[PDB]
């Protein structure tokens, strides 16, 4: 329900949030088999990727409207390297108009400064390197290493 | 006496348009003005220094 594809990076953190007809074994096995899938890839430093909540109470819906009942439901909250493509979209979209100084006069006519505008873009150029570094497989020499097979 | 009249002269006079002079605003020009400035000066290449 963010459109960036989670194949495009690596999970760091997850929270599962169940409601209704759910028992904790069923969940532990749902999580372990997602954990097993190294296609559901996690950053190569993360071991304990999941946090888990379980409510007894089901979601009710509003009457007459588009959302229908289920016996069990799940929300999920997950931090992932794959969203660096949308931050890169917010880079590119800023850079293309700011190279021309397009729409600037509306903000600067409220007395805001060109200095602050440039620091905001600079903080997001740091943010691109923040997502990129957590994306590194904890490299600390001149290459990477492996056992016999993954 | 010699009758038959003396002489009488005709009223006739030559004509000219007097090299007359007026105003003309259009006569004071032969060339058009050069164009305005078609070039951007605000653009920036966004180098992180």
């Amino acid at each position: 329900m963010v459109k960036c594809d989670p194949r495009h990076g690596k999970y760091m953190a997850c929270c599962l949030l169940y409601r209704g007809d759910v028992v904790p074994k069923d969940v532990n096995a749902a999580i372990a088999t997602i954990k097993t899938k190294r296609s559901i890839q996690f950053v190569d430093w993360c071991p304990t990727g999941f946090k888990v909540g379980i409510n007894y109470q089901p979601p009710t819906v509003v009457p007459g409207g588009d959302l229908a009942k289920v016996q069990r439901a799940v929300c999920m909250l997950s931090n992932t390297t794959a969203i660096a493509e949308a931050w890169a979209r917010l880079d590119h979209k800023f850079d293309l108009m700011y190279a021309k100084r397009a729409f600037v006069h509306w903000y600067v006519g409220e007395g805001m400064e060109e200095g602050e505008f440039s620091e905001a873009r600079e903080d997001m150029a740091a943010l691109e390197k923040d997502y990129e570094e957590v994306g590194v497989d904890s490299v600390e020499g001149e290459g990477e290493e492996e056992g016999e097979e993954y | 006496h010699v009758p038959g009249g003396g002489s009488v002269q005709i009223v006739y006079k030559p004509v000219d348009l007097s090299k007359v002079t007026s105003k003309c605003g259009s006569l004071g020009n032969i060339h058009h003005k050069p164009g305005g400035g078609q070039v951007e000066v605000k653009s920036e290449k966004l180098d992180f220094k």
